[PDB]
């Protein structure tokens, strides 16, 4: 006699939830994250030249505080500064420290 | 429509029949594909465009300065709640967009279906047509590939849909 | 601490990943970083309205 | 088959433009996608749905599509850019995936055009083996098309072979290598061989001549 | 990225058949459905074959069906094609790709992604023609200033040519080869060396022919 | 539609209706109320969010500095003209949304309605139905309430519309 | 719609027919023109519309300073980034609301002649009517200016349509 | 016996690309650059006062 | 140089004309002069979709 014809779309048991602008959530199908909130928690030597001057300070690097000795004539990419790091030479203090550490790094 | 179909694995949207011969249900590829298309793209555009920044100001204090460090404050402070206002506006608008694309291809797709049926059909309402003519799997075959002709069953069903 | 892996995003935290547009980690970046918001997290729809059945 | 013209042309610098014609069957049902091919390797994907680019590729190259005609642009064309480019699009009727015809793009050569030329003759080896191949070649010079006036003793051959390598991925330059061959009977019964280069880059046909010696 | 180790090429007689097969790696094979596109010398891109990430769907060209077979496994992550009755409009390049097509081709896990998973392989040559493939012939040529080796009376074209042990990397130039009405290739590799190095280092060249265990080495300098 | 209708005050969208027992009007309580619902979200969002900021750069200034002067100057302008162009904006789009979903709402309702009359009816194309039976405030009230069915005046109705 | 027409030059949308008297087209007035103010008014806000500003921080500089360098360097950049984005993002959505509005004109201009030849007509899906009665270049003159009336037309498309 | 009727719009041989939310890339029939990136080379007197 | 024309947006390039609403010419401007962007184009839609025939 006569038959009939429906059209509809898919559906999952689990979806996610998203915000539009009619509605501040509205569950979809599947949805990815746009803000990376997690990270390893070490540093990577690549591809950025990197410089652990683990107990030195740059401007003791500079001035040549004989435990940055290792630091003579290097060159970097990031200089990576320590909560660890301390003077040990005379001492000393550099008005506009903050200007000559940015311009040397 | 009333609600969503979850045995379709081979598609987003589709047919569901009863005729005769049983019930079926099959999806259809071209709309899937343009949604698919479509998010793509919005994927593309968002994911793995980062520009580079080296050299900035610094951000964290140990000291009390004054002048400068309240400016540079400022400055960073206005700076992410400017860009969190963008990133949360840019969120929402897109997932608005993806939505709307979605429902329009939906409705697309019905109203390819409608306007292939002239007269040999009736729209319940329902997201579900009434075909007023024994129609066989080939018939639905026929419907979905574009193919159907109204002219061999449209005085049958003219028939059957007013008498 | 210093690592032997490849990541043009570095952040005092460590190094992060550069394909979401977005990330609350750290606000003090060097390289190719993506941008520092507030929201803890934003979702983007990859699919279409879902009512289950 | 999808129709791509033959050849594409710029300078540095122009932003030229590849078209792709179809048919309803394919372009106006389905997206498209573009290839390139460097000379002498595997292809490579620029762009698919029409307009995206994968991660490696940069934002020089973009694509569109309306209808049944598709099109490629490249903004900064560099150096490094002459290649072969193939539109591809997935066809229903077929159920299949149809390529283009295939479309090169020049660059404008600055037109030095100044053929290294150097005669090369036949060696020991060749000569005890009863063989014999004298070679003139044309290195650093353009465009594409030339001829080579062959002097057998002032005297003219037939089913002289030739080939043309594309352009050096810098340079950009052109070169061409032709080289007669024979067995000894032929060979010493002559005595001056010689080459003239008719080439748009310089005044008349220039020859350039060994002799048995 | 993708390591994939690819087989099967060589020569083949007219009337016979080819099988090919490339087994990739570097990712999840399982969910991708694969291409084999091929390409005749001198120019040319013409489309093959296409399987399904699980088979369900094969579909080849209309230039090659009924004589030819796609198939796939998943275990072993191998793609292979077979082909019989050869003629030589089959005498060509063949690659295993991941090229775009329609969406159902690829699994679900992979129908959205902002990365567009692809890939061409290397080519794979098969030529179909009278056997016999005999080694190459290689000589010198010696006369601002230019020399170079000539490697002739050699088939198949599989041929490379290196200079001094892969050092000479400059101004080099490899002429593509060129069929004769013989059986047999050419090849010329020169080099515009100043006139200023006719004895401060001579050269000399080395031609790699795989299928004829062949490393022929021949230094040039004139007389 | 031609215009508004404002005698309406137990809801925004309605019906008309001029049969043999006279001339009607009533509201349709549904599409208001998600009409309704849409608003009131869009104020929850926009009305009472607004954070804390304590101490920030100085904006006003009785003498003459020059560098530093000059770039706090420059970073609270830009940031004003940023934040009222966001404004703005904001105002702008949320504002054609509202005007888009009253208007997606009104067309939802003549649908819904428009797809109940199955072939009873015809669309005389002012936002208004043409029902070809003898239909009565009882009928009329089984329209809107979502129990008409087609069936019982689907035969008149066909009669007084092809004959 | 399956593509466009390259012969219409005194407007945007148009009509197109095949009758007993031969083939015509001819444009529509209103609907262009609504498309065309609305194009106007979005000209009319973009363009023209500059504030001044004259004194300003420096951008350029020719010595090493550090720290107040670092901090104008930062502002300006940030500055340019976010206005770059804006213009962008704007840009984007001016043009999918043109593109938006010139379709819904279009769909607009549709509607308004479907509702018109009411049961006289069919859609045959490619844009395009069917007409069931003979219809003179003065009865599509009639159509297009909106004084076509069915009801002279009815009983004879009714019978061609259904017999 | 009957008549056909057609709705259409109009089109150019040579449109503009554009781009929108859905596209990347999409062909008009004519569009205005909002980016002024030509100058003359040199400054105008008028109205500011200036002062070389 | 220092020309002799009608112009209210100075750049160290030269005047340039304050219709547009955006500018990459330089970002040092004195005057009524459209914001300085990174984009070198930006295109406005003044027509409808084109599919040609
Ligand atoms: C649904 O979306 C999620 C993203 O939230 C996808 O999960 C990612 O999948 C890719 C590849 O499968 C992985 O590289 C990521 O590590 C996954 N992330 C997470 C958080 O799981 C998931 O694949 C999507 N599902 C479908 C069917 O597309
Ligand atoms: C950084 O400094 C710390 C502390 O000064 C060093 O740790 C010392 O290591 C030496 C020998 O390895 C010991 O004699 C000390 O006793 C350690 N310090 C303490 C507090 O116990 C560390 O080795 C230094 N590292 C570098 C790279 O300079
Ligand atoms: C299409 O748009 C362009 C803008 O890109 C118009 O070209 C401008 O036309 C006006 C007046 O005709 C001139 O003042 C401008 O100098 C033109 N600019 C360019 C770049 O050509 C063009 O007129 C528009 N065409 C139509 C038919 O409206």
């Amino acid at each position: 006699p006569g038959a009939t014809l429906c059209l509809g779309h898919h559906a999952v048991p689990n979806g996610t939830i998203v915000k539009t602008i009619t509605n501040d959530q509205i569950e979809v199908t599947n949805a990815t994250e746009l803000v990376q909130n997690s990270s390893i928690g070490e540093i990577c030597d690549s591809p950025h030249q990197i410089l652990d001057g683990e107990n030195c300070t740059l401007i003791d690097a500079l001035l040549g505080d004989p435990q940055c000795d290792g630091f003579q004539n290097k060159k970097w990419d990031l200089f990576v500064e320590r909560s660890k790091a301390y003077s040990n030479c005379y001492p000393y203090d550099v008005p506009d420290y903050a200007s000559l550490r940015s311009l040397v790094a | 429509i009333e609600n969503g179909w979850e045995g379709m694995v081979d598609g987003w949207y589709g047919f569901r029949h009863q005729n005769s011969e049983g019930r079926g249900q099959a999806a259809d590829l071209k709309s899937t594909q343009a949604a698919i298309d479509q998010i793509n793209g919005k994927l593309n555009r968002l994911i793995g465009k980062t520009n580079e920044k080296f050299h900035q100001i610094e951000k964290e204090f140990s000291e009390v300065e004054g002048r400068i460090q309240d400016l540079e404050k400022y400055v960073e402070d206005t700076k992410i709640d400017l860009w969190s206002y963008n990133a949360e506006l840019l969120v929402a608008l897109e997932n608005q967009h993806t939505i709307d694309l979605t429902d329009s291809e939906m409705n697309k797709l019905f109203e390819k279906t409608k306007k292939q049926l002239r007269e040999n059909a009736e729209d319940m309402g329902n997201g579900c047509f009434k075909i007023y003519h024994k129609c066989d799997n080939a018939c639905i075959g026929s419907i979905r590939n574009g193919t159907y002709d109204h002219d061999v069953y449209r005085d049958e069903a003219l028939n059957n849909r007013f008498q | 601490p210093i690592g032997k892996c490849n990541s043009e995003c570095i952040t005092p935290n460590g190094s992060i990943p550069n394909d979401k547009p977005f990330q609350n980690v750290n606000r003090i970046t060097y390289g190719a970083c993506p941008r520092y918001v507030k929201q803890s997290t934003l979702k983007l729809a990859t699919g279409m309205r879902n009512v289950p059945e | 088959m999808l129709t791509q013209p033959p050849s594409a042309s710029g300078t540095p610098g122009q932003r030229v433009t590849i078209s792709c014609s179809g048919s309803s069957s394919n372009i106006g049902g389905n997206t498209v996608h573009w290839f390139q091919q460097l000379p002498g390797t595997a292809p490579k994907l620029l762009i698919y749905t029409n307009s995206l680019r994968p991660s490696g590729v940069p934002d020089r190259f973009s694509g569109s599509k309306s209808g049944t005609s598709a099109s490629l642009a490249i903004s900064g064309l560099q150096s490094e850019d002459e290649a072969d480019y193939y539109c591809a699009a997935w066809d229903n009727s077929l159920n299949g995936q149809v390529f283009g015809g295939g479309t090169k793009l020049t660059v404008l050569g600055q037109p030095k055009a100044a053929p290294s030329v150097t005669l090369f003759p036949p060696s020991s080896e060749e000569l005890q083996a009863n063989k014999a191949t004298l070679v003139c070649l044309i290195s650093d010079f353009y465009p594409g098309a030339v001829t080579v006036a062959w002097k057998a003793d002032s005297s003219p051959v037939k089913a002289g072979v030739e080939t043309t390598t594309p352009s050096k991925q810098s340079n950009n330059k052109y070169a061409a290598s032709s080289y007669l061959s024979l067995t000894p009977e032929q060979w010493k019964s002559h005595r001056s061989y010689s080459c003239q280069v008719t080439h748009e880059g310089s005044t008349v046909e220039k020859t350039v001549a060994p002799t048995e010696c | 990225q993708v390591q994939l180790l690819e087989s099967g090429g060589g020569v083949v007689q007219p009337g016979r058949s080819l099988r090919l097969s490339c087994a990739a790696s570097g990712f999840t094979f399982s969910n991708y459905g694969m291409h084999w596109v091929r390409q005749a010398p001198g120019k040319g891109l013409e489309w093959v074959a296409i399987i399904s990430f699980d088979g369900s769907k094969k579909y080849y060209a209309n230039s090659v069906k009924g004589r030819s077979t796609i198939s796939r496994d998943n275990s072993k992550n191998t793609l292979s094609l077979q082909m019989n009755s050869l003629g030589p409009e089959d005498t060509a390049l063949y690659y295993c790709a991941k090229l775009p097509s329609p969406y159902y081709f690829d699994s679900r896990f992979v129908w959205v992604a902002a990365s567009a998973f692809h890939f061409w392989g290397q080519g794979i040559l098969v030529t179909v023609s009278s056997a016999s493939t005999k080694g190459p012939s290689v000589f010198p040529l010696a006369p601002t200033a230019a020399l170079g080796c000539l490697v002739k009376d050699y088939f198949p074209e599989p041929v490379t040519v290196s200079w001094n042990s892969g050092a000479l990397t400059s101004g080099v130039h490899t002429f593509p080869a060129v069929l004769q009405s013989s059986g047999l290739y050419s090849l010329s590799s020169v080099v515009t060396v100043p006139s200023s190095s006719l004895g401060t280092q001579t050269y000399i060249c080395n031609v790699n022919h795989k299928p004829s265990n062949t490393k022929v080495d021949k230094r040039v300098e004139p007389k």
